[PDB]
């Protein structure tokens, strides 16, 4: 399951 | 990093991005929060990725030394576990420490205040993964509780296309999913939160169009994966 | 770590390499080389894996901004890259220490002392990577005389194909070609290396021939590179 | 130009 990565700018 | 001007730091958090040093980039980001001044969107992204980032690694760390943990049930197995679970909650609590003195308090705008709330959603959550004892269900609640508000305002002032307003949704379903033990209530938040996006994505541009699709296929991965 | 019985820092390094923990690793493998004793070949890979990976997030970095640097050419980008060009430089000096203090000196058998010799030269290899002042024609010699050292040894000591012999080749001829300005003593460096290696696999086993033939072939990718 | 790249144990 997965959330927003959210990693990359 | 209170010598340091408050532009240098948010262009310190930029090159540090660009050469993958997160631990520095949440250094500054951190350093300019700490300033006092209201964040832009772009600096709020940046506080979000550093950090997003670090924890990511500790979790990734965690998971991995909880499974070792749980096959051999020495103490050095155990022992490392608990100093990684203790920085991970660190930093969870770092950041939840910036949205509380005072990013959270000084956010009027929809855009902001949802942006925030959904932070201190997430970093609650980080918590609950590795929480155990007395205090497991104090921090589930209060994550559902910044979630919720997060809810509330986004769909009363953002469009069903809105990336944060999607995104938030999103961490939300995985957080009824896999802490809350409710896979019905993230099942039909992903449903509903895609089904009115799709409905308000002729409202939008090329460029618009593209944000909001790839976080409904995100919502539909995870739905394929549910049911 | 003097707190920490050496087999736990031995053991938590492993932990800590499955991870993907690398500086944990290198503080947890410092501490063991600090108990005093020799290190086994396998903790001599652990110490190497460790310190590789940490000082290869660092030149990373610094290639990223470095490059940023140049293409400049405010201050941020130079301080930063400075800082990262000095954390960068105390690794190198902590484990050019550990080898120092009193690895080296212990090590009398060949599969060790080519092996600490080997790691001498790499890590004067990454400050000569970023040295430019009074001491860069100095750091180039005392790798260039780590690496000729171990290189004696090994070619007295040990098959054409040991994989330590083949990999201390290898990085000799990245420093002749990258570091030396001494393109054509890489590639004969290289060709000799792997021509002589060749010769020897008949006389291995399945397995060591298949961690020969992985070696030569990175000695074969730089040739096909530099030719 | 590669050296060994000795990451992984
Ligand atoms: C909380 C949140 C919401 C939305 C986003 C976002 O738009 N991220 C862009 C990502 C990379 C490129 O496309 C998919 C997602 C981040 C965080
Ligand atoms: C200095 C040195 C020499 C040799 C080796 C080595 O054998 N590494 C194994 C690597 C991974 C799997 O195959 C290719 C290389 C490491 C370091
Ligand atoms: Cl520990
Ligand atoms: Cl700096």
């Amino acid at each position: 399951a997965g959330s927003i990565p959210g990693r990359r700018s | 990093m209170g010598s340091m001007e408050r532009a240098s730091l948010i262009q310190k958090a930029k090159l540090a991005e660009q050469a993958e040093r997160y631990e520095d980039m949440a250094a500054f980001m951190k350093g300019a929060v700490e300033k006092g001044e209201e964040l832009s969107c772009e600096e709020r992204n940046l506080l979000s990725v550093a950090y997003k980032n670090v924890v990511g690694g500790q979790r990734a760390a965690w998971r991995v030394l909880s499974s070792i943990e749980q096959k051999s049930n020495g103490p050095e197995v155990r022992e490392y576990r608990e100093k990684v679970e203790t920085e991970l909650q660190g930093v969870c609590d770092t950041v939840l420490g910036l949205l509380d003195s005072h990013l959270i308090k000084e956010a009027g705008d929809a855009e902001s205040r949802v942006f925030y709330l959904k932070m201190k959603g997430d970093y609650y959550r980080y918590l609950a993964e590795v929480a155990t004892g007395d205090d497991k269900k104090r921090i589930i609640d209060s994550a559902r509780s910044a979630y919720q508000e997060a809810m509330d305002i986004s769909k009363k002032e953002m469009p069903p296309t809105n990336p944060i307003r999607l995104g938030l949704a999103l961490n939300f379903s995985v957080f009824h999913y896999e802490i809350a033990n409710s896979p019905e209530e993230a099942i039909s938040l992903a449903k509903t939160t895609f089904d009115e996006a799709m409905a308000d994505l002729h409202t939008l541009s090329e460029d618009s169009y593209k944000d909001s699709t790839l976080i409904m296929q995100l919502l539909r991965d995870n739905l394929t994966l549910w049911t």
